[PDB]
């Protein structure tokens, strides 16, 4: 009836691991190559993107015991679940009102339309709005979005682990916080963690979706080169 | 490989 010392501490360090990582001010936006409105959109979410990878694994350094897996399991866990983390991230500047990402000023407001001169087609854009819409009307305590994100990174069924039963481990701890915290924590929560279930579930299927449209960028060099050094090492399929 | 990944992963 009441989260022990152990859960709380995990919440505070995976708050704090957010706060350190996410800037609401989006003031470093403006070093990205500009935007542009063929794909004139590509440079500056490249770079977006790339920007955001850096936070994420910024963030995964800091979720209690993913340090001390192997390097090893450390970016096989980076290079499957960045994009879904990304997704999941980006829900704090997605807006119902606007249908889209607003991160400061209008020139980083991204539109769908602004996502589909990066190349996106809508059948990646529809499910990745229709889920930022879903995510977005669970209103998630801060706590719950660290926690869901910490939970994506810490899946132990991804290609690539090693050591399966310790990130099980790891992810089960997790796993047993939030359900704790919303219980305890969140005024009618009762449905919410099956709900937060399912959005991994439908991270998956976008990530898939994505994953087939990176490789048909990644496959054109007149693209590809537009694309950021970490980019190409997270999401190619170097082993 | 994952040059810039081990790196930034200290
Ligand atoms: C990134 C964040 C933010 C917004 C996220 C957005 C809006 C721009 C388009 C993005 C990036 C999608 C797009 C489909 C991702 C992709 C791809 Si891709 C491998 C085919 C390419 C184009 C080469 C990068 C996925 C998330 C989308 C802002 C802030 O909330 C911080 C957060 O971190």
């Amino acid at each position: 009836h009441m989260l022990s010392d152990e859960q709380m501490q995990i919440i505070n360090s995976l708050v704090e691991a957010h706060h350190k990582t996410y800037d609401d001010s989006y003031s470093d936006f403006v070093r990205f190559r500009p935007p542009v409105r063929r794909l004139s959109m590509l440079p500056h979410l490249a770079d977006l993107v790339s920007y955001s990878i850096q936070k994420v694994i910024g963030f995964a350094k800091m979720i209690p015991g993913f340090r001390d897996l192997t390097a090893e399991d450390q970016i096989a866990l980076l290079k499957s679940s960045a994009i879904e983390i990304i997704m999941l991230r980006s829900n704090q500047s997605f807006s119902l009102e606007d249908m889209s990402w607003s991160c400061g000023g209008p020139d980083f407001k991204y539109c769908i339309n602004d996502v589909t001169k990066a190349g996106h087609t809508l059948e990646l854009l529809e499910p990745l709005v229709k889920f930022q819409v879903g995510l977005k009307k669970l209103k998630l305590h801060e706590e719950e979005h660290v926690l869901l994100m910490a939970i994506c990174l810490l899946s132990p069924d991804r290609p690539g682990v090693q050591d399966h039963v310790r990130i099980e481990a790891l992810q089960d701890r997790l796993c047993d916080v939030l359900q704790a915290y919303i219980r305890i924590q969140h005024p009618g929560g009762r449905l919410l963690y099956a709900k937060m279930i399912q959005k991994l579930a439908d991270l998956r299927s976008l990530n898939e979706e994505h994953s087939k449209q990176y490789r048909s960028l990644s496959f054109q060099p007149e693209h590809s080169m537009q694309l950021t050094p970490l980019v190409l090492e997270v999401f190619g399929s170097e082993v | 490989k994952h040059k810039i990944l081990h790196r930034l992963l200290q």
